[PDB]
């Protein structure tokens, strides 16, 4: 607990980009596109990774609304 | 001591010794260089003609690039206007890789897929020989030609770092050494000039 | 060639000694230097050179010729200091081997100021400050010989030339310190002539060859025309203290080894070409400035080479040297041999 | 009303000045408040302390060199200077303000040559307390060191040493004492500050052993030698403990003597840092009108000063009424101090910049500043250097970032120039508009190379089409159903020789583009050539280049798009090479093996013959015009003119490779790190994938922020920038002319003019 601002905004930033970066993928994987799965490779399911995916954006969700507020004290 | 010559005159002792003795048997045509050329693959010629092409290139390039930007460096301390101006001096050693890049493409779209059938035919083995030594051939001009342009940009560089009116009359000699990669180019792209694919 | 191996370590350092050797004052620049009336014209003439922002930050008013040459020389010493920084492998060394030349004259200098009973501090100050040796101002305790060379001189790089010092074992005056000196000097250029032959690239080797050849002959023929003073020298006594390199050696340090008065130095030097132009006119030691500075000049025309780096120390010395006697003349106010200065650029 | 001068310079004048000596310190004020006139130096040839108003110039800058003593002596005793923030009653508008007057300055001379001896001296005063602080308390610590460090068989010598000599001290009386030596030491931890220097200089102490009198008097010598500040400790306890307690009440001695005495000079130096500044600005402003008033003629039968200088035309009326304005300030009559005067010097360039033009502006003024009334290569610059940037930069998302990033520094304008940033900040906030254009219009060439994050799109209808039925494992083609509107098609994404139509599509989109870039410059010099009167420069130079490189390389392009619009396979006809046909059109004239067009057998023969023929064309009716009006010098330069523009069509029309080069590179470089780092996490099923597809997505993040945006932007920025210094203006832009900067009053930053000093 020395200063903690100059690394608020290097979270939140990148958090901000990654709520949206992911939701619009798993968006895609939801969907069946047939650009990422559309081939005998790496997902076969299809929402079985948009799960995990959407997840992962709710993850970084509370990582925004958290170091949103931090940044806001200064 | 000097190993390294003791390792040149082992090797020259040894060939001698050993080709005395195939002639000691008898059998000194065994030792066959033409059959060599007959059956070795000739994609091995042509690709390594164009590896050794595009590799020599840019070992000269990046040769006359560090001679002459050292020297730019070095002069433009007390006179910075020299950076702008002797850019010139380091395009021209730049030029040299984008030859061997031409050599490349061009050489790159004749290896197609032969036959097992007539593999080693006339024109097979014609055109693996002509892209081997067209490819050395560039690659090796290109390399001296951007050493010399090299040399020859760091002296024009210190030259105009003393007055401003000297370069003009040390970039010809740059425009006559940049020449000769363009010979290079030229007669590589004429040694394998009736040289077809791979059919 | 010598283009294709060296700008790798040596390219900026030879750049920036070209950079440096651009700032050289050429013949116009004296006659405007000799042209100022006062001493601040000489300090605001000089503020529109290489040297410009020098002497700002000094005075107005304590502004001395001492002072202008104790400015003149500190910073020809930080720009030799840097571009010795910036080196390493041969050239470092080629460059130790050049502070070595002035380490020999400080030993030379604190030996005899101490003789004299001279204060450490004055003898420390006018010492020349690129040959420095850290063990240096202990050179003033201990007056005998061996007492100096058994406790300090043993671990300076000055340590492998005092193999003939050793062969009067009392305690000195002003000439068995000279003749000391003149050994230590003689087994140096022999070392480091011995050094450039073997290491050195070869268009920097034949222009550090001929420059080390003419250092010799000038202090050959030095000894030989201070030798004929009031004493007897053996000419095996006096050949121990010319070197055996140079171009009158083979044959021509014979007879200035073997010479009585100074007719018999005209006659020695009389058959070396470049040579008997000298004694036969007037201030002998411009002739050797002179010749210096030619060489030098000769010196600046081989690019890939670092007998630039000697070059440009031998000039911005004479420069220096030039600043001086101009400045003297105009301080002392005599005009009548002020164009006495020694410029070839 | 006044010229915009973006697409050329701006009209000049040159005006004599007819200045009274009586007002011409007071006019220099006024011609140095408006910044528009650069004035030539009439006192050529007069030297340096030959020239009037030389006096005037060592008073001042003796108060200068007083003002840098004071600020050094500023920084030591930390306080901060007051740096009076109103940089605005001598800007801003008005544009007039009264200069000091005479006295001022004569007070500022006195005021800084009586200051200077008193700071000297109140210096000098605090400075023989401190190295008499110095070697009491190091003393100190020498009584303090029980009996172990004085207790190994008076008799001995102690100092205290830098640290750095102790191994020299124990080399040397090891070689003294042949071997009877008994040194020891002990560190002192902290650094010991020096006032004589000013180095920190950690030391230590030290103790040498022996018995006899010319012995200690020997390593006495020896010791101090090194400079070592040598003492006299007692052998017992009790006489330690009694010098310990007298050096204490005298230390604390001098501890009291020492505050105030280093307190009135620290409340001199809080007056003198407050209204330093504002002294410093004044004084140079009034040497800066001196340095001016150096370079003109100066009249002794009437006391005129006359000086030169040039001026824009539309600011003639601006001087009539400042000058104006002053002969109403103060009440004289003069007879028209303005004359307008009909030269043939070379006047200066100025463009006029306008916060959108102007780091385009910087851009191309880096390599030359352009010739009076020639064309302003930084007007095509604006458009063309962030477009050949996007060329090798196609894609939609790091294009988007790069927007992103230049929208953050353009929305806040006026918080960010009015800050000290430091060389690098600077090259970015100059440059925000050049930073704007470049990713909008890679946005736009990413969305024609149909490339998002390394994928495509599916926004229209394809081109391709599928067949009906494979196996799991079957190699199957696609059968060419139409054609796409806008980009490439997404059918080319995996497809296994996507590479093989990308390479040959992007060579062919880089070679017209060069050739469009290219013959779009050389344009201009039609275009200057006709402007100044020069109609030989037309027929020798214009003329022989454009036949000789559009004869060749933009035949080369009008066959590029010619095979383009030509069906192959429904006419049964093979299609030839192009490159081959370019080796052969020099190399083996009039033999074709694959046909084209239907008479082309004649057409590269006649062009073949038509650029042989500009060969001997140039190199000769520029001179031998010039000989019936040879020189040597014209001729020679006209055969170096002709042997670098020959072969600098081939190596130029080579050069534009790059944007084929580094597209496909940063494409490959993308698609490698989707397919390396975030494509990992996509198979991970648990509780584990969630944490796993975050730090995933964290280093691809990382990674396509750092090293594929901002390592791979700033080098196809410098590339755009080489493809219009060297290929674009070595065809129009002539090269030397003297730029405009005129004298103006500014801002002079303290601590620049000091390290600028020293």
């Amino acid at each position: 607990p020395v200063v903690s601002t100059g690394k608020a905004w290097c979270c939140t930033v990148l958090s901000a980009f990654g709520v949206v970066i992911l939701s619009v993928i798993a968006h895609l994987f939801n969907t069946n596109h047939e650009s990422f799965v559309g081939s005998i490779n790496d997902p076969e399911d299809g929402p079985a990774v948009a799960h995990t995916v959407y997840l992962a954006a709710l993850v970084y969700l509370v990582f925004f609304v958290f170091c949103g507020f931090q940044v806001y004290l200064a | 001591f000097s190993f390294s010559h003791f390792l040149y005159y082992l090797v020259l002792i040894v060939v001698i010794v050993y080709g005395l003795y195939k002639l000691f048997t008898g059998h000194g045509s065994d030792i066959n260089f033409g059959k060599f050329l007959l059956r070795t693959s000739p994609y091995m010629w042509a690709n390594l003609g164009i590896a050794l092409c595009v590799g020599l290139s840019v070992v000269g390039a990046a040769w006359g690039i560090f001679i002459t930007g050292s020297s730019m460096i070095g002069a433009g301390v007390r006179a910075p206007r020299i950076t702008t101006k002797n850019l010139i001096s380091i395009i021209f050693c730049e030029v040299v890789a984008i030859y061997g890049l031409i050599i490349a493409i061009v050489f790159s779209s004749k290896l197609t897929v032969a036959t097992a059938e007539n593999m080693y035919s006339k024109s097979n083995l014609y055109t693996g020989y002509s892209l081997f030594w067209a490819g050395i051939t560039v690659g090796a001009s290109n390399l001296i030609c951007g050493i010399a342009v090299g040399i020859t940009g760091a002296t024009a560089a210190i030259s105009d770092a003393a007055d401003s009116a000297l370069f003009v009359k040390i970039l010809v000699i740059e425009i006559f050494g940049s020449i000769l990669g363009l010979l290079g180019l030229i007669v590589g792209l004429l040694m394998a000039g009736k040289a077809s694919e791979f059919q | 060639m010598e283009g294709v191996y060296f700008n790798i370590d040596n390219g900026f350092i030879e750049g920036v000694v070209r950079g440096y050797r651009n700032g050289l004052l050429s013949n116009n620049q004296y006659i405007n230097l000799t042209q100022c009336d006062t001493l601040e014209d000489l300090k605001l003439q000089l503020s529109s050179t290489d040297y410009g922002n020098f002497l700002s930050s000094v005075s107005s008013e304590s502004l001395t010729t001492s002072l202008i040459q104790e400015y003149a020389s500190s910073k020809l010493y930080h720009e030799f200091n840097y571009i010795r920084d910036q080196s390493s492998g041969s050239t470092r060394k080629f460059m130790d081997y050049i502070t070595y030349g002035y380490m020999i004259d400080n030993v030379a200098l604190m030996i005899t100021g101490t003789i004299h009973d001279r204060d450490k501090g004055e003898i420390l100050q006018r010492c020349h400050p690129l040959g420095w040796f850290d063990t240096l101002p202990t050179l003033s305790v201990a007056t005998d010989l061996e007492s100096l060379y058994e406790t300090v001189l043993v671990d300076t790089p000055l340590a492998p030339y005092f193999k003939n010092c050793f062969d009067t074992a009392e305690e000195l005056d002003d000439m068995n310190i000279e003749i000391i000196r003149n050994k230590l000097y003689k087994a140096y250029l022999e070392d480091f002539y011995n050094f450039v032959t073997e290491e050195i690239p070869e268009p920097a080797k034949e222009c550090m060859q001929t420059l080390l050849g003419f250092e010799a002959d000038r202090r050959s023929i030095n000894i030989a025309l201070n030798s004929l003073q009031s004493s007897d020298i053996d000419p095996d006594l006096k050949s121990d203290l010319l070197p055996n390199i140079g171009k009158l050696y083979p044959l021509a340090t014979f007879h200035l080894a073997q010479a009585q008065d100074f007719e018999g130095v005209r006659a020695a030097l009389a058959n070396v070409y470049e040579y008997r132009g000298f004694l036969e006119t007037g201030n002998l030691e411009d002739h050797f400035y002179q010749l210096e500075m030619e060489l030098c000049r000769d010196a600046f025309t081989q690019q890939f080479a670092i007998s630039t780096v000697w070059a440009w120390m031998k000039s911005k010395e004479q420069e220096v040297r030039n600043i001086t006697w101009i400045a003297e003349c105009i301080a002392q106010n005599q005009r009548e041999r002020i164009n006495n200065y020694i410029s070839v650029y | 009303e006044k010229e915009e001068a973006i697409f050329r310079s701006a009209e000049m004048a040159l005006v004599q000045f007819y200045i009274p000596q009586e007002i011409s310190r007071d006019s220099a004020y006024t011609l140095g408040q408006l910044g528009l006139v650069q004035f030539r130096d009439l006192n050529s040839k007069v030297r340096a302390f030959q020239r009037t108003f030389v006096n005037e110039i060592r008073r001042l800058d003796n108060v200068e060199r007083q003002y840098r003593y004071f600020y050094s002596l500023l920084k030591k005793h930390d306080i901060k200077l007051y740096e009076g923030d109103t940089d605005k009653y001598l800007d801003g508008s008005g544009e007039l303000y009264v200069p000091p007057s005479g006295s001022v300055i004569d007070d500022y001379v006195r005021n800084a040559s009586y200051l200077e001896e008193r700071l000297i001296q109140m210096e000098d005063a605090t400075d023989q307390i401190e190295v008499q602080k110095n070697d009491l308390e190091q003393y100190r610590f020498i009584l303090q060191s029980g009996d172990e460090f004085f207790l190994k068989g008076v008799n001995y010598v102690t100092g205290v040493i830098a640290r750095d000599k102790v191994a020299t001290l124990e080399q040397i009386l090891w070689r003294v004492l042949r071997g009877n030596l008994f040194f020891k030491t002990v560190e002192i931890e902290q650094p010991v500050y020096d006032v004589k220097t000013r180095e920190y200089k950690h030391k230590n102490a030290f103790i040498v052993f022996s018995h006899g009198d010319l012995i200690i008097k020997r390593i006495r010598k020896i010791a101090e030698s090194l400079d070592a500040n040598l003492y006299d400790v007692d052998s017992s306890n009790e006489g330690r403990s009694q010098q310990l307690a007298k050096v204490n009440k005298n230390l604390s001695d001098l501890y009291t003597v020492l505050k105030t005495t280093s307190t009135t000079l620290e409340s001199e130096l809080y007056a003198i840092a407050k209204e330093l500044d504002s002294w410093f600005q004044d004084v140079t402003r009034e040497k800066a009108i001196f340095e001016i008033l150096n370079k003109s003629n100066y009249d002794t039968n009437r006391k005129i000063l006359i000086a030169e200088g040039w001026i824009p035309r539309d600011e003639l009326a601006t001087l009539q009424a400042r000058l104006g304005e002053m002969i109403a300030r103060l009440g004289i009559d003069v007879p028209s101090i303005i004359q307008v005067l009909d030269t043939n010097h070379t006047p200066p360039t100025f463009h006029r910049t306008n916060k959108f033009t102007a780091g385009f502006q910087s851009i191309c003024d880096c390599y030359g500043i352009a010739q009076y009334r020639e064309i302003n290569a930084g007007l095509p610059t604006i458009v063309t250097f962030p477009f050949m940037f996007a060329i090798m930069f196609g894609d939609m998302g790091h294009g988007f970032l790069m927007t992103l990033a230049a929208l953050s520094l353009v929305l806040n304008e006026k918080k960010i120039n009015k800050m000290k940033r430091g060389e690098i900040f600077d090259m970015a906030f100059t440059g925000r508009y050049i930073i704007l254009l470049m990713g909008v219009f890679s946005m736009y060439t990413g969305f024609l190379y149909n490339d998002i994050f390394s994928k495509t799109m599916t926004i229209f209808k394809s081109g391709w089409k599928w067949p009906d039925h494979w196996k799991k494992g079957e190699s199957i083609t696609a059968t060419s159903v139409g054609t796409y509107p806008i980009g490439l098609d997404w059918a080319w994404h995996g497809t296994e020789n996507a590479l093989l139509f990308s390479n040959s599509y992007k060579m062919k989109l880089s070679i017209l583009m060069g050739f469009i870039h290219m013959t779009y410059s050389y344009f201009f010099s039609l275009a200057n050539h006709l402007y100044f009167n020069s109609m030989i420069d037309i027929i020798g130079n214009f003329i022989p280049g454009l036949l000789f490189m559009q004869g060749i390389f933009g035949y080369l392009s009008v066959c590029i798009v010619y095979k383009w619009a030509v069906d192959w396979v429904k006419d049964g006809k093979p299609a030839p090479g192009l490159l081959n046909m370019l080796i052969n059109m020099f190399l083996s004239p009039g033999t074709i093996d694959d046909e084209l067009y239907p008479h082309q057998a004649k057409v590269q023969v006649f062009l073949l013959l038509m650029a042989l023929v500009c060969i001997p064309w140039l190199l000769l009716v520029k001179p031998l015009h010039f000989k019936f009006t040879d020189f040597g010098d014209i001729m020679i330069h006209q055969v170096i003119h002709t042997i670098e523009f020959c072969l600098n069509c081939v190596s130029h029309t080579a050069s534009y490779l790059r944007l084929w080069a580094l597209s496909l590179a940063h494409a490959q470089l993308s698609s490698v790190l989707w397919t390396m780092t975030i494509q990992i996490a996509f198979g991970f099923r648990g509780f584990v994938g969630v944490f796993m597809t975050v730090a995933l997505f964290a280093m691809w993040f990382a990674l396509t922020c750092a090293v594929l945006v901002l390592m791979e932007g700033t080098s196809a920025m410098l590339h755009s920038l080489r493809l219009h210094w060297v290929e674009s203006m070595s065809k129009f832009f002539v090269g030397e002319g003297l730029p405009y900067e005129p004298f103006a009053f500014e801002y002079k930053d303290m601590e620049v003019a000091v390290a600028s000093a020293s």
